[PDB]
């Protein structure tokens, strides 16, 4: 029983990691003046990826 | 003699392969010919 909590709580942290990743590159786009990720969300799919 | 009884499950033998050679289909390629399609037109298809 342990053992499944705490492996549910590395898991957690794994989707924490997930949720962090996704802001940081989210927020060099903060929503530029240029608006363009050609490459990088077209091609990465980092977050929102329904837009560009 | 009831010992040698057999079920619906049967040794094809050597027409087994026959029948593996047969179950060999184009799924695969329809399916990736689908995928490249959809993909080339991600360029303009986002999310839908």
């Amino acid at each position: 029983s342990v053992a499944s909590f705490v492996l549910l709580s590395m898991v957690g942290t794994a989707v924490g990691m997930c949720v962090c990743a996704r802001r940081r590159c989210i927020t060099p786009y903060e929503l530029t003046p240029g608006a363009t990720v050609p490459f990088l969300l077209s091609l990465l799919c980092c977050v929102r990826t329904t837009k560009a | 003699a009831s010992h040698t009884t057999l079920g619906v499950q049967d040794i094809s033998t050597t027409a087994m392969s026959w029948v593996q050679k047969i179950t060999g289909g184009v799924g695969l390629i329809v399916a990736v010919a689908a995928l490249i399609l959809i993909v080339v037109l991600c360029v303009s298809f986002s999310r839908h």
